[PDB]
């Protein structure tokens, strides 16, 4: 249930794209 | 054009209705109509100044009033459980919920909810959270919004007559709802007669609705309540009600008919009909009325009877009319059949020939003019054959003949009786077997089911399904049983409350999916199911056996009624399925085939 | 302990208004008992009942109804000090 | 149709932003959806029953 | 005036049951 | 839910969203509130989600 | 009603019969 989409039911909200993000 | 009833709202003739409904005195209720149909025809009577030919009437309300009586609109199709699933689908109720299983379970009183036989009841505290206080829909909106559902009905359309339900949902409170329901159901419970309201509205308001057979002609002719009809007989192209028969004492027929000779005929069971002809054109009407011209025809060029029945009449015969039965004839057989084949219609009488009426003429001349009117064909027209008889021996011997021809009784009629529509019993007597006491073989059969009761008898078991037992094995018990037929009638409200009680603890739910082992269904299966080791022997007073698929004995009673719930006899003393066998096998279907000695 | 009463009367009051928006209606009529309001109460206990309430007499309601308050009350003031 | 601070998009402009927000993603990501819009509370009335 | 002007809004025999406890205190 | 059942199609999930600034849309009158969550459990029930 | 009768409701209760009851 938690981190489901609100636009797609039963898809989980893919997380945004980080690229690279160096240490 | 302006009509009164686009100025009436609904909610008025609603609260009219519930005022007369809730009063217990008949004075109440008259006061109320009066007081209502006075403010009506005030209103009338000041909208109209200066317009001829007001085609204006009580007929919107009236119609409402008495929805049984309506003839223009044609059959709603909708009943309790068609109007609970429309009122499910369209307030988008859940399908499992308790409001839809109280919608549809209506007559089951388990859910302890106020009233458990009136659907109507149960439909008003449903919607009573979901509706408003106050409508805004008139008369004239809501006849022409039936008038709409009918013709969707009569039009194969489900979706129209879907929105229209919708919007008078939408459009109205919840009386107003319960109302229409009511009308839709065409039972109102008023609580006062026809007869006092066609009284209220006019002085001979019943003898011309019967004449005419019509609640528009009824409401414009007789609107001025001074001004009446000087003269009121059957017309033609107008239905009038048929004259029924009461029942027939058999030791006082002479003091019955003062001491003249009488006409005796072998009474037919087929469907009473009237038939209006005028030159080529044909008119049909059932016994209330209705108007069958569709199924026989009303031009020789289409039909079922019409057609063939036309060379039949004679040339100098223009304006006729008859009232008949009609039966289904074999030619094979070259024999009428009870309720190939082809519609068989047989005249017996004649109100109206050319341009007289013979309503007020003595039986005499009404039999002379039908013998003189048309020539009979066997087979699709012909004439009842009445004999002369003036002794309770020829009475006898033709009630005894009727019994060994397989018949369905005799009819009695005075010489002298006239013709007067909706009147049971002024001269027409029927002598059945089933009146005569100790003729017939009583049918004492086990109690296997019950159903819920609706109306008065809501919270009880109002008819109950019946199954006789099998032959076991010598030394042992029945136990299985088949079911034979279903008894709602012939107990009286304390014997009923009686047998409830006494089997109200051991009643058990009917389950579909896992049928009981003791007691197997056909077609129909009870509501609730009863173990046989404890059950009452019914006695049940039948006419006649004829076959029925919805059984697994594979017939069924005609006219079933209850005699006694039988006390001293043991739930093991029913009747047996080779007793039932010999029983239909005896006289090839009906019961009474023992004469009458005195 | 007067407030808290008052609340949880309002609370059933509440419940008593939810309970006849449902739609249903009371097997009997005497049992019906009308809104609660705190300043209606106050007011008419004031001018009604007050002068039997305060009239202390000889001390003999003080001992008789107002003495486990009056333990409890002494023991939490010695408890805090 | 008003906004407690100045230069700030009233709650109409934002509901629409996001109803456009989610016809884009629909359209995108899935396009056999359904999506309607209902307004209420407004003097035009356009419904089946005619509310 | 519209329709709102036009439309508004001992003898007996008497019979006694008596009821009486079989309890054990009676 | 007259849209909700006007659709003729297979629906996995049926969701109302409700836009609204208001926290006591039916303050004046209680029948209105009680007709509303009726109405609401109704929805609930039928399988509709509301947010 | 003050006085009924228990015995036959709607009638007044009938006092006994005193009779002479010679005063002070
Ligand atoms: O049982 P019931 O009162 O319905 O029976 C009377 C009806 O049956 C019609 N009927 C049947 N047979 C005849 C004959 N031979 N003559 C006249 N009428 C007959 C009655 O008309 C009535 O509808």
């Amino acid at each position: 249930c938690p981190g489901e989409s609100l636009i797609n039911p039963g898809f989980k909200s893919k997380k945004p794209a980080g690229g690279v993000d160096f240490d | 054009s302006q009509t009164v009833a686009s100025h009436v709202p609904f909610a008025d003739l609603c609260s009219t209705l519930e005022r007369i409904q809730k009063s217990k005195g008949r004075a109440e209720k008259i006061r109320h109509f009066r007081e209502f149909l006075d403010s009506w025809r005030k209103f009338h009577d000041a909208l109209h100044k200066n317009h001829k030919d007001v085609t204006d009437s009580f007929y919107p309300a009236m119609r409402l009033i008495l929805p049984q009586l309506e003839r223009e609109r044609m059959a709603y199709g909708i009943k309790e459980t068609m109007l609970a699933k429309l009122y499910i689908e369209l307030l988008n109720l859940p399908r499992d919920g308790k409001d839809a299983l109280k919608l549809l379970n209506y007559r089951t009183p388990t859910g302890t909810h106020g009233d458990a036989g009136d659907f109507a009841m149960i439909a008003y505290f449903v919607l009573k959270p979901r509706c408003l206080q106050k409508g805004s829909l008139t008369i004239q909106q809501v006849n022409d919004l039936l008038d709409s559902i009918a013709s969707n009905n009569s039009a194969k359309r489900k979706d129209l007559i879907k929105k229209s339900l919708l919007q008078l949902i939408t459009q109205s409170s919840a009386l107003e709802q319960k109302w229409l329901i009511r009308m839709i159901i065409k039972d109102l419970k008023l609580g006062v007669s026809q007869q006092t309201i066609f009284s209220v509205f006019h002085n001979d308001a019943a003898e011309l609705h019967n004449v005419t057979t019509d609640l528009e002609k009824v409401c414009r002719q007789l609107h001025d309540p001074s001004v009446g009809l000087s003269d009121i007989s059957i017309t033609l192209f107008s239905a009038f009600k048929p004259m029924l028969a009461a029942i027939a004492d058999i030791e006082h027929i002479e003091k019955d008919m003062k001491h003249q000779s009488f006409y005796i005929e072998t009474k037919l069971d087929g469907e009473r009909m009237q038939m209006h002809k005028d030159g080529d054109v044909y008119k049909y009407f059932s016994r209330n009325g209705y108007n069958y011209t569709d199924q026989f025809g009303a031009s020789p060029t289409e039909g079922s009877l019409t057609p063939f029945i036309h060379n039949a009449f004679k040339a100098d015969i223009q304006i006729c009319i008859l009232d008949g039965e009609m039966m289904a004839y074999n030619p094979n057989t070259q024999t009428f059949m009870q309720k190939d084949l082809q519609t068989c219609y047989c005249v017996f009488d004649v109100l109206m020939v050319n341009n007289k009426k013979l309503g007020h003429e003595t039986l005499r001349k009404r039999y002379e003019i039908l013998s003189s009117i048309f020539t009979p064909i066997p087979g699709r027209i012909e004439i009842v054959q009445k004999t002369q008889a003036h002794t309770k021996n020829e009475v006898i011997d033709a009630l005894n003949e009727a019994i060994d021809k397989r018949e369905e009784g005799i009819m009695v009629k005075q010489p002298l009786s006239i013709y007067k529509p909706d009147k049971r019993g002024e001269g027409w007597l029927k002598i059945k077997p089933e009146y005569v006491s100790g003729l017939m073989d009583e049918l004492d059969i086990l109690i296997v089911g019950g159903y819920w009761g609706k109306g008065s008898r809501g919270g009880m078991m109002s008819h109950f399904l019946c199954a006789v037992a099998e032959k076991p094995p010598p030394g042992e018990k029945p136990s299985v049983f088949h079911t034979l037929s279903r008894v709602g009638s012939g107990c009286t409200m304390k014997e009923l409350y009686d047998l409830g009680l006494k089997l109200a603890k051991y009643w058990k739910p009917f389950h579909r999916k896992a049928p009981p082992s003791s007691i197997l269904c056909g077609t129909e299966k009870p509501e609730v199911y009863i173990e046989p080791c404890n059950s009452v022997i019914v006695q049940i007073k039948a006419a006649e056996i004829v076959p029925s698929d919805m059984y697994k004995t594979g017939c069924t009673l005609r006219f079933p009624r209850i005699e006694k719930i039988r006390d001293d006899k043991e739930w093991h003393e029913c009747m047996t399925l080779d007793d039932l066998e010999q029983l239909r096998g005896k006289a090839s279907g009906k019961l009474a085939s023992k004469h009458l000695y005195i | 302990q007067v407030r808290e009463l008052a609340t949880l009367l309002h609370m059933k009051d509440l419940e008593i208004q939810d309970y006849q928006e449902s739609g249903a209606t009371l097997i009997r009529d005497r049992l019906k008992t009308e809104p609660f309001e705190e300043n209606s109460f106050l007011e008419q206990f004031m001018i009604e009942k007050l002068p039997e309430a305060c009239s202390i007499g000889d001390g003999k309601p003080f001992v008789m109804n107002l003495q486990d308050l009056y333990m409890a009350v002494t023991t939490q003031e010695v408890q805090v000090g | 149709f008003e906004s407690q601070s100045e230069d700030e998009l009233t709650p109409f402009d934002m509901s629409i932003q996001c109803i456009q927000s989610v016809y884009i993603s629909k359209i995108i990501s899935s396009d056999r959806d359904l999506l309607a819009v209902v307004f209420y509370g407004t003097e035009k009335d356009k419904n089946s029953v005619n509310f | 005036s519209g329709w709102e002007s036009y439309y508004k809004t001992y003898s007996g025999r008497d019979s006694l049951i008596f009821l009486v406890d079989a309890s054990k205190a009676m | 839910a007259n849209l909700f059942s006007d659709v003729q199609f297979k629906m996995s999930h049926k969701r109302i969203m409700l836009f609204t600034n208001e926290d006591n849309p039916h303050g004046n009158d209680s029948a209105k509130a009680s007709r509303a969550r009726t109405k609401a459990g109704d929805l609930r029930d039928t399988g509709i989600f509301l947010d």
